């Protein structure tokens, strides 16, 4: 199975301040075919998840355009152009390219 | 939209089974796999079983194997989930989701890759004396 | 008496397999994946 | 080596045929297709 | 939509014409390419035993559907005979199938222990084994599920993109035939020395009505040199001879 | 190549067992485009009506033989049917017949090709190499030499292998010359 | 549905003489008083 | 060398406006490979220089997403879809298609 170890476990960030979350695999999650399956998800109290970005770096649709994604092989980063009051939250890593499908512990964002 | 409904919610006795279910409209059922995820108060989201748009090939987490069946019914567009043998671990919010890979008669489940495009909204179930 | 031919590999239904015969009606040729009866017969 | 030939009469007397091996040492298998005597 | 190559289709051709003009404000093809025939040559023959294949495959195994070839789909999905007469007609489809996803429906084998023969349909779907460990289910470790689904997007290389492969194989001039090119027939001319054409088969000489009886299934007479002595004539079932004309 | 081909014919006859001897010629009835590798076959017999144990047999005879690569010299009629036939391999006398692409032999000798002793058995022999070629190093090297200062090196003492690479990287060129690439495996290189 | 024959009698496979038999038309070309292999 | 010219020496364009500047060379910007190595620059007072846009017309990462680029040949243009206070200081172009490097004079934003 994909273990994957978000960092840091929560993020007390100043409000208006870049900010990124790292996510570390036990595996590569790059498939043969160079399509990558890492999906950043954004769970906000009292909301089901919502994927946020999609293949490690691409914006989803319908999505803030303040976050974007980055990285390869065993270590990925989400970067925040700035953090707004909207970010409280719990962002997890979710990692599509084997089966059984496995989730990091996510990342508790906070103010 | 996409639309998916969850049902079932409630709490049964350990030892005893529930069936839970999820409506869907604004999306084309047969067409696509579909898959129950659930989430234990406190704890992150683990999958609990999948089906191809064709309803024939499944697949279960192995955690909940042999107790969870899962199944489709494409006349009414509707995906069902009967848990067995209730376990004090099987309480959680239980969400139906719509994966993002096309699925068809021909697809089978194991071989998707990518992650889910849609999410329900959502019911819980607890295991209680 | 002979009806017709059964033509495969292991005729259990595991591969396809040619399935050649006169039903007492008409010829049917079958290429389906039958498993098969262990003494095949049509009665009369 | 091979080496064969075929002795035969014509057929419209009989159908009888008889094989020389030419690299056959028959009295020193033996490189025949068939025997007989 | 096309059948997965692990489980490509086949289906006859007959009592048609052919036209392949009609394709050139259609599609445009990367590949067409015809061993059996000349491409210039193709409107001026009728044909006898006609089938189309269909299924769909990667555009970096485009080279592989050819006779002579090797890799996963020559070897494991779909093959053609050395003795290969017909037409490979393949063209990209990226705009017409892919899926942002990735269109999971079309699938190929990846794991086999044998080679497959020409024109094969290889449809198991039991497990097989890698290494000497048996398995029952397992699906894993040394044995694995012989398929692999493609990963075609809209956005991945060339080289990834599905692509749609026709496979025009053919018997050419030698049996009673259903599909002719864009020809009409003419009255015919006896006793005289004519420059004529039989359904594909051409040649000078004077055409008679001929004694001889063709079986339900001889479409041709040929002569000790191997030359053609008689023809069922294709527009009435008349037996002629043909004899050079000095 | 993917055809079934079933040819067949129908005789009166007035007999008890035995087929009849004569000569006749099978017509190709049908071809079909089925595509199974086809190993094993079983008949299927008709059934009359009197359990599992009290079943009626009727009557009937059944014959199988196998077919083989020969060639026959067959003889058409003036309306084409064939009436008779050689067997190129039968015996000296078919032989001659066939050599002579005659019915009739004159008296004499005729010398036909050789008797030939064929191989029993296939006897294979390779070194023993047990050491997989290192295609990971040459396929999944981290960087590749600028093709101004290009790289070579021996690769010796171990085994080739070339379908390793058909689950890890997809090639745009792979072009031989000097042996086809179907018969790669069945070689040993020298350097 | 499927039944399993019991109680057969055990024969032997019996052998013939397949005499000049076992040809057929190779193709579907029309030749006459002529000789072809 | 390459010789770049930048227009206007300095822009006094009114708050919330559309804005352009211009980078006319003595020779062509556009490789032989089709790529371009133009880049823009902007150096406020009191600051480091920071690019803002690459090859032409990329939009970098950090930077606002309020400006990207234009152009072809030996005339390239910068286009502002709005003046911000913070897009006052002055704008470089870089050549880096040949050797030695060069940059233009600068453009001198002001409100
Ligand atoms: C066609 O089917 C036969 C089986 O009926 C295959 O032959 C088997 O091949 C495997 C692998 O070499 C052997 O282990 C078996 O012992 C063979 N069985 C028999 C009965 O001969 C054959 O390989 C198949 N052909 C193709 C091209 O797939
Ligand atoms: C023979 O098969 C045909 C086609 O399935 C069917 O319609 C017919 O009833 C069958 N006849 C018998 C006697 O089983
Ligand atoms: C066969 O071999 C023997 C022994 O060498 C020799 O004497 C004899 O002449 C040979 N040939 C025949 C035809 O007898
Ligand atoms: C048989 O039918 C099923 C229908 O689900 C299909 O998936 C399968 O590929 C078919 N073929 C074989 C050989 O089982
Ligand atoms: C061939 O056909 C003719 C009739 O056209 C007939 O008289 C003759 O006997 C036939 N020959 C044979 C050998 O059957
Ligand atoms: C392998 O080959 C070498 C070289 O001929 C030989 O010395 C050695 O004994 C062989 N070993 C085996 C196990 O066949
Ligand atoms: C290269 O690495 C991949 C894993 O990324 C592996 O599957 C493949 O077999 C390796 N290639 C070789 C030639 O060893
Ligand atoms: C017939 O016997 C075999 C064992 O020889 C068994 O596997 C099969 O199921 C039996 N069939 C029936 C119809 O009883
Ligand atoms: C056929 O072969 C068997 C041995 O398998 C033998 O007993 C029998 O006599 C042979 N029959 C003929 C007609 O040659």
């Amino acid at each position: 199975d994909i273990v994957m170890t978000q960092s840091p476990l929560s993020l007390p960030v100043t409000l208006g301040q870049p900010a990124s979350i790292s996510c570390r695999s036990s595996q590569s999650l790059v498939y043969s075919d160079g399509n990558t399956f890492l999906n950043w998800f954004q769970q906000r109290p009292g909301q089901s998840p919502r994927r946020l970005i999609y293949q490690v770096s691409n914006r989803d649709s319908g999505v803030p355009d303040r976050f974007s994604g980055s990285g390869s092989g065993t270590d990925f980063t989400l970067k925040i152009s700035r953090v707004e009051a909207e970010d409280v939250g719990v962002y997890y890593c979710m990692q599509g390219t084997h089966w059984p499908r496995t989730f990091g512990q996510g990342t508790k964002l906070e103010i | 939209q996409v639309q998916l409904l969850e049902s079932g919610g409630g709490l049964v006795q350990p030892g005893g089974s529930l069936r839970l279910s999820c409506a869907a409209s604004g999306f084309t059922f047969s067409s696509y796999a579909m898959s129950w995820v659930r989430q234990a108060p406190g704890k992150g989201l683990e999958w609990a079983s999948a089906i191809s748009g064709s309803g024939g090939s499944t697949y279960y987490a192995d955690s909940v194997e042999g107790r969870f069946t899962i199944s489709r019914d494409n006349s009414k567009n509707t995906l069902y989930l009967q848990m067995n043998s209730l376990r004090a671990e099987d309480t959680a919010v239980y969400y139906c989701a719509k994966d993002t890979g096309y699925c068809g008669d021909d697809c089978y489940i194991k071989l998707i890759r990518g992650g889910p495009d849609y999410w329900g909204q959502g019911t819980l179930v607890t295991v209680s004396s | 008496i002979i009806r017709g031919w059964i033509f495969g590999t292991t005729l259990d239904s595991k591969t396809q397999s040619l399935l050649i015969v006169n039903n007492a009606t008409n010829v049917v040729i079958k290429v389906c994946e039958f498993q098969f009866c262990n003494d095949p017969f049509l009665g009369v | 080596f091979g080496g064969v030939s075929v002795i035969t009469p014509g057929t419209n007397t009989s159908n009888q045929v008889a094989v020389l091996y030419q690299d056959v040492n028959c009295t020193e298998t033996w490189r025949v297709y068939s025997t007989g005597s | 939509r096309f059948a997965s190559v692990y489980a490509w289709n086949r289906k006859r051709i007959s009592n048609c014409v052919a036209d392949y003009s009609v394709l050139y404000n259609s599609a445009s093809f990367s590949t067409f390419k015809c061993y059996g025939v000349s491409p210039t040559k193709l409107n001026d023959l009728c044909f006898t035993n006609v089938y189309a294949d269909s299924f769909v495959i990667r555009g970096d195994e485009v080279r592989q559907i050819a006779p002579g070839q090797t890799g996963k789909i020559a070897d494991y999905n779909y093959k053609l005979p050395d003795d290969f007469t017909g037409c490979v007609i393949a063209w990209n489809s990226n705009n017409l199938d892919s899926k942002v996803g990735g269109n999971y429906n079309y699938l190929y084998r990846l794991f086999r222990k044998s080679n497959l023969k020409p024109f094969e349909r290889d449809i198991s779907t039991e497990i097989y084994q890698a290494g000497s460990t048996p398995c029952n289910g397992v699906e894993g470790f040394n044995c694995y599920f012989p398929l692999q689904s493609y990963g075609f997007q809209p956005t991945n290389g060339v080289g990834y993109q599905p692509y749609r492969v026709v496979v025009l194989s053919f018997e050419l001039l030698h049996a009673p035939a259903t599909v002719c090119g864009p020809k009409k027939s003419t009255n015919l001319v006896k006793n005289k020395c004519v420059n004529f054409n039989f359904n594909g088969l051409t040649g000078t000489g004077v055409l008679t009505e001929s004694n001889k009886k063709f079986l339900p299934f001889q479409q041709f007479g040929r002569d000790i040199a191997d030359t053609t002595d008689a023809v069922r004539d294709p527009q009435t079932l008349e037996i002629l001879d043909i004899t050079p004309c000095s | 190549d993917g055809y079934f081909k079933i040819y067949s014919k129908h005789t009166p006859i007035n007999l008890v067992r035995d087929l009849p001897q004569g000569f006749s010629a099978l017509e190709p009835l049908v071809d079909l485009p089925i595509g199974i590798n086809i190993t094993r076959f079983q008949t299927l017999l008709a059934l009359h009506r009197s359990s599992s144990s009290g079943w009626t047999a009727g009557a009937a005879a059944y014959y199988v033989g196998y077919l083989q690569p020969r060639t026959f010299l067959l003889k058409y009629n003036e309306n084409g049917t064939i009436t008779d036939a050689v067997d190129c391999a039968l015996d000296p006398l078919s032989e001659t017949k066939c050599t002579l692409k005659s019915f009739t032999v004159e008296k004499g000798i005729y010398q036909t090709s050789n008797f030939r002793v064929q191989p029993t058995e296939s006897i294979v022999r390779f070194p023993n190499i047990t050491n997989l070629c290192p295609f990971g190093e040459v396929f999944n090297a981290t960087r590749f030499a600028s093709v101004y200062a290009w790289n070579r090196k021996r690769i010796s003492n171990c085994v080739a292998d070339y379908s390793v690479l058909y689950n890890s990287a997809s090639f745009s060129t792979f072009k031989c010359y000097g042996v086809s690439p179907t018969k790669l495996n069945d070689l040993c290189f020298t350097n | 549905q499927c039944v399993n024959l019991t109680t057969r009698t055990q024969l032997p496979p019996a052998y013939t003489n397949s005499f000049t038999r076992g040809v057929y038309y190779p193709d579907k070309v029309f030749r006459s008083s002529v000789l072809h292999s």
